């Protein structure tokens, strides 16, 4: 585990001193590797800057540059924390708790959001020492990444008003029937803006030269759209693909680089990484012993390594 | 059979074993006469291709 | 205390378990009273004698 | 002033170790003992009639 | 802090049988369905 | 399982581990009789591909491959090779005079002809000289070459913790990133920092100093760093070498084996991590 | 370790347990991690997801999905295999079979999908029972990210036509790639839904941003940092592609979503992670195809 302690410091409501014993199996972002360290920088109130607190996208910032740590057993003294970025060589598969509306699957990758749900604020409070508890809210990665897109592209709405009052909200999700409604109360432009930066200048370099021949066959889908099954589904309806209907521009030097195969690998590069520049990553992955397929809302699943 | 985890070790234990049907005819039929409920409602939703 | 039972195969293997709950005493307090006139006390105490 | 907060209970159950050989379908079934087993990809029967 | 048990045994026709029944006995709260 | 050994066969035509220390950080030399072909691919046809078919054709008269393939490539070999490309001169080039009197420059005068001629055809030197490890042991011959070396994690610097004390090999090597100072654990990479067309393909070889993520060390990528004026593209690749799990333990020396200033680095969870090269 | 069970079902041939004498050191997919197992578990026919057979995306999905098992040592009525994916970093060492390529001593390799090479080469077939272990194939992380690229890019000079993709040389070998005379006819038809996907992802998202650009930096950080690192590259893509192509904000930023969700689920789909280490001990550091590797647990 290469064990890493939290200690009590300086009191307990005594109720408060059974909230710390049902979150076992949460995460605790320390932005540190230490031996011991004080509960100060534990809480919201170190994950709020200078003066203002972050935003769903800010602490999805805020996230980014500290590490995040698995409650492993509650002593009434200290708090030992495992640290998920090296100590996770655990055989034994240190356990977590899910704390997500979701009944996730066996197998899936699950990376951390913060809390942002209608319902599951995860909102535990300290007064004796005067601190705010956000637990992050583990989820499946695809559901994670059907996330962040929402909600960046929700405050590129807050750049540019134009349109009539009723957009659509970015805000009914789906997982197999399960209407979801999060919160949207306030959108910070810094974490916005660098969040749309990243989202542009990766895109500029996802293109090459070899990728305009590709631009050519969007006719060519069209003619797919009319005589099968599977892709007339691929087509969405809300798409530009099906709208920008309504050429090699030869330019030929050499012809032995092969153009077509090197326009694949540098989109993959930056326009295949789009889900992990922008969220956190992905280490933690669902793996039960005993054979069972989905794991409940607020059980203990056991833990395992990188996906 | 061991193997060790986090937390401390784990003894996992298990015996092999097999049987056999041992009659030449039939042996041992099952009946099924009482109903609890259905599981399904019994209906009424479209498929969608 | 549980007991249980060792299957096989894709049923994943079973562990033991325990328990340990533990329950409060409520207080209920039921209540009596009666009255003596105000003629019988000095009776009782011997001063109308 | 007198005070106490007083610890008044504690209870098991019985775990019962309930052997095989009591029950009524014990009977149709010959248990014998064979190690080994594990090390056979055959030990089967073969039976006349 | 070779032996008796209790069974029960039906006779139908001319025949005998263990009519016994599981899941109060060996079942019970072991999260198992009775099979 | 907290202790492995690892062995390759090769030449000492390459490091000579009985001319280096016994802290080395060694490198592979994986895919070694490869590119004369990627220099044909891969790149846009305005780079002249008929360079490295000859380049390293040229290292190996330096150094017939035989049953003893070329290999175990030295700390040593790309700093002082390198000494003389990026920004640091008569410091970084006393490294040169490390290997020249222990090694040889007649094989590093073809290799740096090399790391002008695999980053012109956009060859980059990422992905090829693979990790290996800390030099343990050097159980070669006179001309031969016979060395374990252990890979697979943190048992490296435990059995030589318990006993090589990871040098730096170069006070310019072991960048000191943050001295924004505190106290924690340190996060050891392998980053090659390039500078394509206006260093005419700039080579670097250096380890950053770090308590900060994979995902807090890209834009620490793309930080700090002056070498961005280029426009072709994919600069500054970096894998793991893993976690000194104590920022207590560096030193500042320049005594070894030529006087070299040099880092003791004493324990370390050798994570092999993984390349990453896109921008 | 934790070695887990896979329990031989009933009466088999002797050459279908000579085809368990062939298998001994291959890679084996598993659901669940059930310390016994069965073989219905492990099939082919265990893969099936709507109905059909699986595609080389239906199989990337599983192959990205479940769990990794490396078969020691065979048996009767049982199989023995320590997974991979249990255990701490570097421990464990246990054997693999190479195919064609090299694996040197070091390269971190990859399962991936049959199709990419010789179909019914391992797709090795019980005969009684009558399943299928098509076992997937171990290549090392840069010719495993190579070949996925080029046969997808194959994929498109086959969808609608009119230099060879197909020489791909190796550190040392030619490697032939194209297995002509019954596989590149089938490798087309079962890439086929794959490449639709390698694809649309880029038709939509390219066509998204040269309408997403130019409706933003005018509805400033970002602005004029946009093409400051893209000074004759966005705004030369912006004078090539937007002249020789044609070219709405509340169905575009809903599109904008779905496109990138679809971008979130290729990279899971592709570039093939690592997940075992060829880092050996005392060996000639270089494999050959038919011979055991000393393969150790974590990358």
């Amino acid at each position: 585990c290469f064990e890493a302690d939290i200690a009590i410091p300086s009191g307990i409501s005594r109720p408060d001193a059974a909230a710390l014993q049902r979150c076992e199996g949460r995460v605790v972002f320390l932005p540190t590797i230490r031996r011991q360290l004080a509960l100060a920088d534990v809480a919201h109130e170190s994950f709020v800057s200078g003066g203002v607190s972050p935003d769903t996208l800010g602490l999805l910032l805020a996230y980014r540059r500290r590490f995040p740590a698995v409650i492993t057993r509650v002593l009434p003294t200290r708090i030992v924390a495992c640290p998920v970025d090296l100590g996770l060589t655990h055989a034994g598969t240190v356990n977590l708790r899910n704390t997500s509306p979701v009944d996730l699957c066996n197998g899936d990758p699950v990376s951390l959001v913060p809390p942002v749900f209608e319902g599951q604020a995860t909102d535990v409070r300290l007064e004796s020492l005067d601190l705010t508890l956000r637990f992050p809210v583990p989820l499946p990665t695809p559901l994670a990444r059907e996330i962040v897109a929402r909600l960046v592209a929700r405050g590129i709405r807050d750049l540019n008003p134009r349109t009539p009052g009723e957009l659509p909200d970015l805000n009914v999700l789906y997982y197999n029937g399960a209407r979801l409604s999060l919160v949207a109360d306030v959108q910070q432009l810094a974490s916005v803006n660098t969040e749309l930066r990243s989202l542009v200048l990766n895109m500029v370099y996802s293109i090459t030269e070899g990728t305009t021949l590709i631009l050519t066959l969007i006719p060519r889908l069209l003619a797919l759209s009319a005589q099968d099954g599977y892709v007339n589904a691929l087509l969405q309806m809300q798409s530009v693909t099906r709208e920008a209907a309504q050429a090699p521009m030869l330019m030929q030097d050499g012809e032995r680089r092969l153009p077509l195969y090197e326009a694949l690998v540098a989109w993959l590069a930056h326009a295949g990484q789009l889900g992990d520049i922008l969220a956190l990553a992905p280490a933690v992955r669902v793996c039960t012993f005993d054979g069972a397929a989905v794991v409940q809302s607020g059980d203990m699943a056991p833990v395992i390594r990188y996906p | 059979a061991r193997h060790e985890t986090g937390g401390g070790v784990n003894f996992t234990l298990t015996q092999p074993r097999g049987n056999v049907d041992l009659g030449v005819g039939y042996t041992a039929v099952a009946a099924t006469g009482t109903v609890r409920n259905p599981v399904t409602d019994m209906g009424n939703l479209p498929q969608n291709f | 205390h549980q007991p249980l039972i060792a299957r096989d195969g894709p049923h994943p293997v079973e562990q033991p378990v325990h328990n340990y709950m533990t329950k409060v005493i409520d207080r209920r307090a039921l209540n009596a009273a009666f009255s003596l006139a105000t003629e019988a006390i000095a009776l009782l105490t011997g001063e109308a004698l | 002033d007198v005070e106490f907060d007083a610890l008044l209970g504690s209870y098991c159950n019985t775990l019962s170790l309930v052997r095989f050989l009591e029950l009524g379908l014990s009977v149709a079934c010959v248990c014998t003992k064979f190690p080994e087993l594990a090390y056979m990809n055959e030990g089967r029967v073969q039976f006349e009639v | 802090e070779t032996t008796r048990v209790r069974a029960d045994l039906v006779a139908i026709g001319d025949r005998l049988v263990f009519l016994e029944a599981l899941e109060k006995r060996i079942y019970a709260a072991t999260n198992v369905p009775y099979p | 399982p907290r202790y492995h050994l690892t062995r390759q066969v090769t030449l000492t035509d390459l490091c000579q581990p009985n001319a280096e220390r016994a802290g080395a950080l060694l490198l592979a030399l994986r895919h070694p009789t490869d590119l004369p072909h990627l220099a044909r691919h891969r790149a846009p046809p305005g780079r002249q591909t008929e360079r490295l078919a000859e380049a390293w054709g040229q290292l190996l008269e330096a150094s017939e491959s035989g049953c003893a393939r070329a290999g175990l490539v030295s700390f040593n070999f790309l700093v002082a090779a390198c000494a003389a490309a990026y920004d640091a001169r008569d410091a970084a080039e006393a490294v040169r005079a490390h290997i020249t009197t222990n090694y040889a420059g007649a094989r590093l005068d073809r290799f740096s002809e090399c790391l002008r001629a695999m980053v012109h055809t956009h060859v980059f030197p990422h992905e090829v000289m693979r990790f290996f490890g800390g030099l343990v042991s050097w159980v070669t011959q006179d001309e031969l070459a016979s060395v374990t070396a252990v890979c697979s994690g943190p048992q490296e610097a435990t059995h030589t913790g318990h006993p090589v004390t990871i040098p730096a090999c170069a006070f310019v090597d072991l960048d000191a990133e943050l001295c924004l100072g505190g106290p924690g654990a340190a996060f050891l990479y392998l980053v090659f920092t390039y500078r394509q067309c206006r260093d005419q393909e700039l080579c670097c070889v250096y380890v950053v100093k770090s308590q900060l993520p994979p995902r807090g060390l890209e834009a620490a990528l793309e930080r700090l760093f002056g070498r961005l004026r280029i426009t072709t593209c994919t600069y500054a690749a970096f894998a793991e070498l893993g976690v000194m799990p104590d920022d207590s333990p560096r030193c500042l020396h320049r005594t070894e084996r030529v006087g070299v200033p040099v880092v003791i680095l004493e324990g370390v969870v050798w994570r092999p991590g993984g390349w990453r090269a896109c921008a």
